[PDB]
C-alpha cells in the first residue's frame, strides 16, 4: 500500500579474508617433551613456560601415539589460529584408571592430595599408555597419599614428615595413626588396563592479551583497504570494514574500544599501524512507494547518509545491476534525514501525502513520476486592523460535522495449557 | 499560614481596586524518535548467529512495528496542538493596541528565524549535556569535518529519526495564532476573522467575567502599564540562573537513561564463556557453539523486549498531556474559559502561546481582586409593602 | 612517622584504548587518604612486609636511591629478586645471595649459586607500584616534577606502566638498598594495596584525568551508584 | 478509519500468537508430538522445557500488549462518555469540544465498536466594514452599550 | 468498593510475588541451601541459574 516502509536487510555480497601476524621464526621445545625419558612424579610434576613458537599442533593430535585429547576451553580443531601468550606444559605418571581425576572438578586421590585443576580452566589435556616403557617391577615412581587439608589448585607440595590422626606427636614413628605420607607405584607388566603407567601431559593458557606471542601455522596476508572482510590479528577475529585511523595510542595500546565492550580500533602486528572498523550491513534503507495496485515505481531514502557517499556506504559495485539504478543519476537530492534517490525535486509547495522528514514530503504526481518538495502550512492571510473599524457578519451558516470514537473492542480468551501443549500430559 | 474569615450574618467585602497577572504554564507534547535495528543489535555482520536467530521467530518484526507506532504517534502529537487553524495570519505593520505593548512575544524581524525574545530565552534552558546516547548521536550531524562518517552503522543499530516539522514551521504556527488574536479575537476560531479594536476587545472581556465596561475605559493607561510590567517580570524570572523548565528537562533525561542502558547492557556474558560473539566464534566448533550464542540470543531479546515495552507504558503518558495541550490551546486561547483554575488563577481574560523544545508554554492572562472593605448588606429592601430585589 | 597521601596510586590497569568515557573497575589500589610512613634513614634500612603490593614514592635529588630486594629467607634458601642500576642502564637479576644486615652499595657482596634468569634495560619524583601475581610481576610507574621539597602533593597524576616479568615465584617481605661512598662489609614512602572498586575518567586520546573512590565516604559512595561525577 | 484499526490491530495480534507456534526455539523440531516420539523421557525433557519457555514468552508479550490496548480504548470511551452527556444532553460552550462553530445541538448514531456524533453548528459569512467608536458623549456624559 | 479494588489487587499482587518462591523452574529443589549442601560448585551452577 501507499507510504514509507523500513527494510530490512536482504542484499549478500561476497566476503574475503585478510590474515595478519608478528615476524617469527623460531620453534620451540615440543619435540622433547613428548617422548622423553625421566618424566616426573605425581606429587613434583614439572613445569616449563613456553614462549615464541610458531609450533604446530596438527602435527601434534593427528599423531595417533596419543589416546585421550580432552582440551576444554578451545576447540582442538582451532588450536593453530589464535596465540597464547604463555603456555605451561605439565608432565607427570599415573594408573591407568586415574586419567579421569585430571580433569576440573574431580575427587579420589589425585585431584585431592596430588594435583588439581581450576574449575575455570581453558587447556588441553594429553594422555597414552605407557607399558613397554616403565614397566620392567619398576618402583622409581611414587605418590603422596595424605595431607592435613585440600589441595588449593596449581601449587605443589614436598615434604617427608609423616602424617598425625590422633594427638600423639608421632616424631617419625610408624605406629597407629602416623604414617608415611609417600608410598611406590606397582608397576608390573602383568596387569590389566586401569595399571599400566601412562604419560600424561596437560597444557595451559589464557586468551585475548595484548603482547601476545606463541602462535602457529598461519600466513601473513596484506590488506584489502576498505572492503568487507574476514580479519584475524594475533587471535582476534571479526568482519568489517578497515579504515585508515586517526587515533592518539600510547606506546602500549594494542586495541581500544567503546562503552558496550566491543573492539572497534586494531593495531597492525607488522606496520604498527592503527586500523579503524566499522561494521558493513547498512539496514537504514527506507522505501517511498504508492500503491503497487497503481504502479511500480519507488523512491528510496538513506537515513543520514551524504548523497556523495551513497555508492561507497551501500557497496554498490557488489549488487545487482537494478540496485545501482539507485544509487546515483539525475534524481538525487539531499535532504536533512539523508540522501533521497528516485524522486524530481519540483519548486513548489502542497500539503503532505507521504512524510519524508524534517518539511519534506512526497507524492504521486502526472510522464507520471515521484515529486518531492516542501510542505505547505495553509494559505496566507492578513487582517485588515485599523483602531477604528470593526466587521459584523449579515447572514450564517447550518453546518453538520461528524465526529468517530472507539468505544470497546474484542473480548478474547487463551487457554494456556492447550496454547502451550495441548493435550499431552508429559508437558 | 493560619487565616480567619470575620463571618457575620449582616456583613460583606469588595474589592476596590484590582491587578493583572501573568503566569506561566509548561507542557511536554512530543519525545525522540527512535529505531532499532534487531539483527545488528543482536548480532551484527555474523552470519552464524543470523541463522540462530530465525528459529525464534517473528520476534523482531514485532519490535520493529511497535516503535514505528511510537514514531508515528509523536507527529500526530505535534499536529494536533500546533495546526489548528489553516490561513497563516501575518502581524500587521502599524502598532496601536491601545498601549500594550505585544513585542517580546511577536516575532523578531531582525533574525532569519521567526522566533521571539521569549522563545529564544526558551531554547537555551533545555540543554543535551548530561545526555549519554543523544548527545553522541547528535555529533554525527555536524561533524562535518570527516569524509566517509555513515554513523547509522556505529551505534550498534541504534538510530534518531528527525521530526517531520522543522523548528521553523512551529513558530511559524505559533506566530499565526498571536497574530490573530490580537488583531480578531475569538472570532478565527469560529469562522473568518473579523476584525474589531484591541480596546474594544479587552472590554468585552472584562464583560465575560462580571465586571461591566467602563472600568476599562476609565483605567485603561493602568492597565496597560500593569500588563507591560507582568510581561516584563516573565523575561527578567527566564532570563535569570532559574531552573524553569523543569518537566521539558524529565522528559529528555528519562529518555537518555533508558537508551544508555541498552547499551550497557551489551557487555554482560548472561552465562557465557564471555560477551564477546567473534570469541565464541573463533575459539569453538559450530557443535559446541551455539549454546553460548543461545545464551547471549535469550539474554539480548530480554533486554530489547524490556526496552520497547517501557517506551510503550513512556509515550502512553505524552499522549495524555498532548491532549491536554490540545485542550487548552482551544479552550484558553482561542475563546475566554469559564472553568476554575484551567487557564490560570483568578478570572480568565487570555492567553499566548509560545513553543519550547518538545513542548509548549501558555502565558494566562488573567483578573485578581486586589484591597477590599467591609460594608453592610441586606437581602431585599421594603418600600411599600413591596420587596425589591437588586437586577444585578 | 605518618603522612597523608591524598590522590597517588593510580595507573592504568589494562592495555586497552578509551577515549572521553567513564569506566569502572575493580582492581588493587591504594586507597584515596591513606596513612604512608615517613621514612629517612639518617642517625636504618629494614625489612617490611609484602601483604597486597607496595607502592613506593621518594622526592629524591641526585640518585641516591638505588634499588630493591624482595624475599624472605634471605640466605640463598628460597628465591629472591634484586632490582638495581649502574647509573647507566637498569638492571633486573632474580638471583639468590645472602644478604647483610647492614646491605647497600659503595661508590657489593653478591655471590650467586643457582638461579633462573635474568634481564637488562626535589627536581622530579620516582612513584613505583609492585604487584605480584600469579605469573607475574609488573612495575609501574610515575615520574612526576614537583616543586614541593619532602611530601606527596595534591595533584593527580597517573602514567605508563613500565616491565612485566613472568617470574611465578612467591614474596613475603622486601628491602631497599641504598648508594654508600664506602663499600662495607659489615655484620621515600612506603604504602600497601588494598582491593577497593575504583570509578575513571578518560578524556580525549585515552588520558586518566580523575578517579572516583567508591569506599571513602556515603556521598562518594552515591557518585559511584550514580555511575556520575555530580550529585 | 479509527473504528477499522482497532479490528486491524486486533487480528493482527492474534495472527501473530498462532504463527509464532511454528517456531522450535533451539529444539530438535517444533511439533511435540514428534519430540515424545523419537525420545525417552531422559532427553526429551530438556527439548519440551526449551519450547516451554519460548510459548510463555509468547503468551506474555501478547497479554502486556493486549492492557496497554484497553488502557488506550478506556481513555476514548470516557471521552465519549463526556461528550454524551455535555453535547447532546446540554449546549456547550467549550471551543471546538462539540465541532467547529458555536454548538446548538447534538445527536448520537451508533456504529460497530464505536459511537458518531453529529454536531449542529452556527458559521456565520458574508461580512461587511463598518466604523465603531467606545462611547457616546452627549450632555459630558458618556453612554455605553448595555449589549 | 472503588477504593477496596485497589487494596485488594495490591494485596493478591504482592501474595503472588511471594508464592512463586516456592517453585523450582526445572531444577531439583526450590531451596537454595539444599543445592549448596548437596552438590558441588562445579555442578550447582547449572541448578542456580
Ligand atoms: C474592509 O476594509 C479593508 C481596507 O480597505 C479591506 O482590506 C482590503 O481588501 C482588499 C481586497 O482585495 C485588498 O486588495 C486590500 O489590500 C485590503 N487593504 C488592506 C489595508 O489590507 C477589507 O477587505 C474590507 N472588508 C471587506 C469585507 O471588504
Ligand atoms: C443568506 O444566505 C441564503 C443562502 O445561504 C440566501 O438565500 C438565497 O437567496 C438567493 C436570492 O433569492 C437565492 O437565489 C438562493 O437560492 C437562496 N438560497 C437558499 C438556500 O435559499 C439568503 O438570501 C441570504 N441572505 C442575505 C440577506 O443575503
Ligand atoms: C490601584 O492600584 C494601582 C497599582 O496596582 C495604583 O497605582 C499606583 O499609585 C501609586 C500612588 O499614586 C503610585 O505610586 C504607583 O506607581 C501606582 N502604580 C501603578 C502601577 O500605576 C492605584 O493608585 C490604585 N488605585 C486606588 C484607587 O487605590
Ligand atoms: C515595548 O517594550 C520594549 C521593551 O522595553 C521596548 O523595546 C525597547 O525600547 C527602547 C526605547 O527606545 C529601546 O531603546 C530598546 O532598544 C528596545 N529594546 C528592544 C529589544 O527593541 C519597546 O520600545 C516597547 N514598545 C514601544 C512601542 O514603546
Ligand atoms: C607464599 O607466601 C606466603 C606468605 O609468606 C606463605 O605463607 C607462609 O607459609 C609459611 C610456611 O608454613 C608460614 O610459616 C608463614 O607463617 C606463612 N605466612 C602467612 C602470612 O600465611 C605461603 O605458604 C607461600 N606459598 C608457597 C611457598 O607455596
Ligand atoms: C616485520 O616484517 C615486515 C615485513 O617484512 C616489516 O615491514 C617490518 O619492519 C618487520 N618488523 C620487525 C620488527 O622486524
Ligand atoms: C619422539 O621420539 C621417537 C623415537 O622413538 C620418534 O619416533 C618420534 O618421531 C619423536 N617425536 C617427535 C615429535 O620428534
Ligand atoms: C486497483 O485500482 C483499480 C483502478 O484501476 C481498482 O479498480 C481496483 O479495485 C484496485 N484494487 C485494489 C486491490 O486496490
Ligand atoms: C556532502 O559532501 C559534499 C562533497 O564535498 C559536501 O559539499 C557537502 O557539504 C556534504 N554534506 C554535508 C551535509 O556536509
Ligand atoms: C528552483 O529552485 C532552485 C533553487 O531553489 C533554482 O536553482 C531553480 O532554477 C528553480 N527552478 C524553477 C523552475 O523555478
Ligand atoms: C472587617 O471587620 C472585622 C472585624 O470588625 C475585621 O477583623 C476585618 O479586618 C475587617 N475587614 C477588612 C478587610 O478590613
Ligand atoms: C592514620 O593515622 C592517624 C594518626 O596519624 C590515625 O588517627 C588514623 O586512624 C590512621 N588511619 C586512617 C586515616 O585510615
Ligand atoms: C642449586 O645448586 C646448588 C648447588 O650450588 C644446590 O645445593 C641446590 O639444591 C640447587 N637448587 C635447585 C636445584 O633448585
Ligand atoms: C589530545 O589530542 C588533541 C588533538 O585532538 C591535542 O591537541 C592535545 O594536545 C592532546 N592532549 C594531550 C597530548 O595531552
Amino acid at each position: 500500500e501507499k507510504g514509507i516502509y523500513q527494510t530490512s536487510n536482504f542484499r549478500v555480497q561476497p566476503t574475503e579474508s585478510i590474515v595478519r601476524f608478528p615476524n617469527i621464526t623460531n620453534l620451540c621445545p615440543f619435540g622433547e617433551v613428548f617422548n622423553a625419558t625421566r618424566f616426573a612424579s605425581v606429587y613434583a610434576w614439572n613445569r616449563k613456560r613456553i614462549s615464541n613458537c610458531v609450533a604446530d599442533y596438527s602435527v601434534l593430535y593427528n599423531s595417533a601415539s596419543f589416546s585421550t585429547f580432552k582440551c576444554y576451553g578451545v576447540s582442538p580443531t582451532k588450536l593453530n589460529d589464535l596465540c597464547f601468550t604463555n603456555v605451561y606444559a605439565d608432565s607427570f605418571v599415573i594408573r591407568g584408571d586415574e586419567v579421569r581425576q585430571i580433569a576440573p572438578g574431580q575427587t579420589g586421590k589425585i585431584a585431592d592430595y596430588n594435583y588439581k585443576l581450576p574449575d575455570d580452566f581453558t587447556g588441553c589435556v594429553i594422555a597414552w599408555n605407557s607399558n613397554n616403557l616403565d614397566s620392567k617391577g619398576n618402583y622409581n615412581y611414587l605418590y603422596r597419599l595424605f595431607r592435613k587439608s585440600n589441595l588449593k589448585p596449581f601449587e605443589r607440595d614436598i615434604s617427608t614428615e609423616i602424617y598425625q590422626a590422633g594427638s600423639t606427636p608421632c616424631n617419625g614413628v610408624e605406629g597407629f595413626n602416623c604414617y608415611f605420607p609417600l608410598q611406590s607405584y606397582g608397576f608390573q607388566p602383568t596387569n590389566g588396563v586401569g595399571y599400566q603407567p601412562y604419560r600424561v601431559v596437560v597444557l595451559s593458557f589464557e586468551l585475548l592479551h595484548a603482547p601476545a606471542t606463541v602462535c602457529g601455522p598461519k600466513k601473513s596476508t596484506n590488506l584489502v583497504k576498505n572492503k568487507c572482510v574476514n580479519f584475524n590479528f594475533n587471535g582476534l577475529t571479526g568482519t568489517g570494514v578497515l579504515t585508515e585511523s586517526n587515533k592518539k595510542f600510547l606506546p602500549f595500546q594494542q586495541f581500544g574500544r567503546d562503552i558496550a565492550d566491543t573492539t572497534d580500533a586494531v593495531r597492525d602486528p607488522q606496520t604498527l599501524e592503527i586500523l579503524d572498523i566499522t561494521p558493513c550491513s547498512f539496514g537504514g534503507v527506507s522505501v517511498i512507494t504508492p500503491g503497487t495496485n497503481t504502479s511500480n515505481q519507488v523512491a528510496v531514502l538513506y537515513q543520514d547518509v551524504n548523497c556523495t557517499e551513497v555508492p561507497v556506504a551501500i557497496h554498490a559495485d557488489q549488487l545487482t545491476p537494478t540496485w545501482r539504478v539507485y544509487s546515483t543519476g539525475s534524481n538525487v537530492f539531499q535532504t536533512r534525514a539523508g540522501c533521497l534517490i528516485g524522486a524530481e525535486h519540483v519548486n513548489n509547495s502542497y500539503e503532505c501525502d507521504i512524510p519524508i522528514g524534517a518539511g519534506i514530503c512526497a507524492s504521486y504526481q502526472t510522464s507520471q513520476s515521484i515529486i518531492a518538495y516542501t510542505m505547505s502550512l495553509g494559505a496566507e492571510n492578513s487582517v485588515a486592523y485599523s483602531n477604528n473599524s470593526i466587521a459584523i457578519p449579515t447572514n450564517f451558516t447550518i453546518s453538520v460535522t461528524t465526529e468517530i470514537l472507539p468505544v470497546s473492542m474484542t473480548k478474547t480468551s487463551v487457554d494456556c495449557t492447550m496454547y502451550i501443549c495441548g493435550d499431552s500430559t508429559e508437558c | 499560614a493560619e487565616n480567619s474569615v470575620a463571618y457575620s450574618n449582616n456583613s460583606i467585602a469588595i474589592p476596590t481596586n484590582f491587578t493583572i497577572s501573568v503566569t506561566t504554564e509548561i507542557l511536554p507534547v512530543s519525545m525522540t524518535k527512535t529505531s532499532v535495528d534487531c539483527t545488528m543489535y543482536i548480532c551484527g555482520d555474523s552470519t552464524e548467529c543470523s541463522n540462530l536467530l530465525l528459529q525464534y521467530g517473528s520476534f523482531c518484526t514485532q519490535l520493529n512495528r511497535a516503535l514505528t507506532g511510537i514514531a508515528v504517534e509523536q507527529d500526530k502529537n505535534t499536529q494536533e496542538v500546533f495546526a489548528q487553524v489553516k490561513q497563516i495570519y501575518k502581524t500587521p505593520p502599524i502598532k496601536d493596541f491601545g498601549g500594550f505593548n505585544f513585542s517580546q512575544i511577536l516575532p523578531d524581524p531582525s533574525k532569519p528565524s521567526k522566533r521571539s525574545f521569549i522563545e529564544d530565552l526558551l531554547f537555551n534552558k533545555v540543554t543535551l549535556a548530561d545526555a549519554g546516547f543523544i548527545k553522541q548521536y547528535g555529533d554525527c550531524l555536524g561533524d562535518i569535518a570527516a569524509r566517509d562518517l555513515i554513523c547509522a552503522q556505529k551505534f550498534n543499530g541504534l538510530t534518531v529519526l528527525p521530526p517531520l516539522l522543522t523548528d521553523e514551521m512551529i513558530a511559524q504556527y505559533t506566530s499565526a495564532l498571536l497574530a490573530g488574536t490580537i488583531t480578531s479575537g475569538w472570532t478565527f476560531g469560529a469562522g473568518a476573522a473579523l476584525q474589531i479594536p484591541f480596546a474594544m476587545q479587552m472590554a468585552y472581556r472584562f464583560n465575560g467575567i462580571g465586571v461591566t465596561q467602563n472600568v476599562l475605559y476609565e483605567n485603561q493607561k493602568l492597565i496597560a502599564n500593569q500588563f507591560n510590567s507582568a510581561i516584563g517580570k516573565i523575561q527578567d524570572s527566564l532570563s535569570s540562573t532559574a531552573s524553569a523548565l523543569g518537566k521539558l528537562q524529565d522528559v529528555v533525561n528519562q529518555n537518555a537513561q533508558a537508551l544508555n542502558t541498552l547499551v550497557k547492557q551489551l557487555s554482560s556474558n548472561f552465562g557465557a564463556i564471555s560477551s564477546v560473539l567473534n570469541d565464541i566464534l573463533s575459539r569453538l566448533d559450530p557443535p559446541e557453539a551455539e549454546v553460548q550464542i543461545d545464551r547471549l540470543i535469550t539474554g539480548r531479546l530480554q533486554s530489547l523486549q524490556t526496552y520497547v515495552t517501557q517506551q510503550l507504558i513512556r509515550a502512553a503518558e505524552i499522549r495524555a498531556s498532548a491532549n491536554l495541550a490540545a485542550t487548552k490551546m482551544s479552550e484558553c486561547v482561542l475563546g475566554q474559559s469559564k472553568r476554575v483554575d484551567f487557564c490560570g488563577k483568578g478570572y480568565h481574560l487570555m492567553s499566548f502561546p509560545q513553543s519550547a523544545p518538545h513542548g509548549v508554554v501558555f502565558l494566562h492572562v488573567t483578573y485578581v481582586p486586589a484591597q477590599e472593605k467591609n460594608f453592610t448588606t441586606a437581602p431585599a429592601i421594603c418600600h411599600d409593602g413591596k420587596a425589591h430585589f437588586p437586577r444585578e | 612517622a605518618y603522612t597523608n597521601s591524598f590522590t597517588r596510586g593510580v595507573y592504568y590497569p589494562d592495555k586497552v584504548f578509551r577515549s572521553s568515557v567513564l569506566h569502572s573497575t575493580q582492581d588493587l589500589f591504594l586507597p584515596f587518604f591513606s596513612n604512608v610512613t615517613w621514612f629517612h634513614a639518617i642517625h636504618d634500612n629494614p625489612v617490611l612486609p609484602f601483604n597486597d603490593g607496595v607502592y613506593f614514592a621518594s622526592t629524591e635529588k641526585s640518585n641516591i636511591i638505588r634499588g630493591w630486594i624482595f624475599g624472605t629467607t634471605l640466605d640463598s634458601k628460597t628465591q629472591s629478586l634484586l632490582i638495581v642500576n649502574n647509573a647507566t642502564n637498569v638492571v633486573i637479576k632474580v638471583c639468590e645471595f645472602q644478604f647483610c644486615n647492614d646491605p647497600f652499595l659503595g661508590v657489593v657482596y653478591s655471590s650467586a649459586n643457582n638461579c633462573t634468569f635474568e634481564y637488562v634495560s626535589f627536581k622530579n619524583l620516582r612513584e613505583f607500584v609492585f604487584k605480584n601475581i600469579d605469573g607475574y610481576f609488573k612495575i609501574y610507574s610515575k615520574h612526576t616534577p614537583i616543586n614541593l621539597v619532602r611530601d606527596l602533593p595534591q595533584g593527580f597524576s597517573a602514567l605508563e606502566p613500565l616491565v612485566d616479568l613472568p617470574i611465578g615465584i612467591n614474596i613475603t617481605r622486601f628491602q631497599t638498598l641504598l648508594a654508600l661512598h664506602r663499600s662495607y662489609l659489615t655484620p621515600y614512602y612506603v604504602g600497601y594495596l588494598q582491593p577497593r572498586t575504583f570509578l575513571l575518567k578518560y578524556n580525549e586520546n585515552g588520558t586518566i584525568t580523575d578517579a572516583v573512590d567508591c569506599a571513602l565516604d556515603p556521598l562518594s559512595e552515591t557518585k559511584c551508584t550514580l555511575k556520575s561525577f555530580t550529585v
